């Protein structure tokens, strides 16, 4: 539950 | 099963995103796949 990117549409 | 260091993040945009942040892994595939 920790992330730095975001989220891709790909 | 996963290599450690990747927690299963999983956004209502209803795909699943692998991070693990050595090296900044953001990807669409399982890494152990």
């Amino acid at each position: 539950t920790s992330s730095d990117p975001g989220s891709p549409f790909q | 099963e996963l290599p450690e260091g990747y927690e299963q993040r999983t956004t209502v945009q209803g795909q699943v995103y692998f991070l693990h942040t050595q090296t900044g892994v953001s990807t669409w595939h399982d890494p152990r796949i």
